[PDB]
């Protein structure tokens, strides 16, 4: 029983997003986590759902879930790292976009 | 005046890419306490 | 709608006047906030499910219909994509 | 210790699970959080460079670290890996 | 009239410095501003619409009455322009060949 | 009486470090400020101790106080300036390490 807008804490970076966005990719890690099947998932001191991953790169993960594509900054040094985050969250098509 | 609503809220401060900050990530989202 | 609307964009809270959101006809925020569904957070703030940091320059455009970016803006391409979502035709032209 | 540990590393705030910090026995982070100094907000304090701890924290999660393309501080990160006593991470950083 | 530590915003970069540092050089531009109606940013810090990268050196000159440039600094002419704006005659000559 | 974790503000860059680190090098500038009992230091609006020096270069000054050694980044463009900051804080050995 999740709210419409989910409060995320990724490694100390707070994120708000819609619950429908988290389950946008079936059989993904975020799909397994937030699929109703809500009090067992780990939370932080303020009750926000906690993801134990890099907070800075999670910003671009949410853009993929929203748009099914990701525009990176003009000069980006961490394409390889974002691919590793995409692998963890189980986003096959995002890994393809990041694999040359 | 130089201090006015549209004038004041125009001046948004961001961290310029000085030294290590040029290559280290600065924007990931809202901070947690 | 109140005089000052409290928005939550990807977790970043913004304060702005209703007039700024409806300043550009046929825009996405114009369709949302035109006096005539919406999603609110735990504090009752209207929620936009987009990147919170880039909305700062979209909001400056809605106010003045112009935006001077810093000289080393590393995410011009992303702001172009965010402008596309909010449907601001003149702004996207400015970035191309 | 709570399940989600709130850390302050040299002024950079990081959140991680308690299980992640003690994943590698006999490392410094293992000695600290195995059953302390806290900052003004109650967060557990690590007196090291906060920017590099992100890559130390990524190592504890995946047992590997992909650095940015032209990362200028591989040598500095190795020094942090030595302080936290992570032998395998130090190995990855030497050529 | 001013606090001991002043909050400055130069071209989007936030700087903290002592009030004594701003008035360290009499009859200079920064001295004229803070000597006992100013412009302030969104967060209330005094705003200067100048180059944020070059203000580091200008601020260090106020501290030590001297400035060490970065290794292989070829934008000295640009730093000279900022020194002229802030009205620091002795620093302008140091940067003039 | 000082807290175990000291909150510093150097030229607008905030740094946290232990009180033991500040007094790690006797007869240094930071040692003079934090070693005796005082009744006087300069603090900003939020109560953080204020050092009126370049905040970005303090990152490497603080790392020296921890380890008595400093690894600089690859292609560090301000080796000469860091030496000047080291002289101000009165760290004789660090100035020697930075002179080629
Ligand atoms: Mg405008």
């Amino acid at each position: 029983m999740f709210p419409e807008v989910v409060e995320l804490n990724v490694g100390g970076q707070v994120y708000f997003t819609r619950h429908s966005t988290l389950i946008s990719i079936p059989h993904s890690l975020l799909w397994k986590m937030f699929s109703p099947k809500a009090n067992d998932l780990a939370k932080d001191s303020k009750g926000r759902f906690f993801i134990d991953r890099d907070g800075f790169l999670f910003r671009y993960i949410l853009d993929y879930l929203r748009d099914r594509q990701v525009v990176l900054p003009d000069h980006f040094p961490e394409k390889g790292r974002l691919k590793r985050e995409a692998e963890y969250f189980q986003l096959p098509d995002l890994v393809k976009l990041l694999t040359p | 005046d130089i201090n006015s609503p549209e004038h004041i809220q125009r001046r948004l401060s961001l961290q310029l890419p000085i030294l290590h900050h040029a290559y280290l990530p600065s924007i990931g989202g809202v901070d947690a306490s």
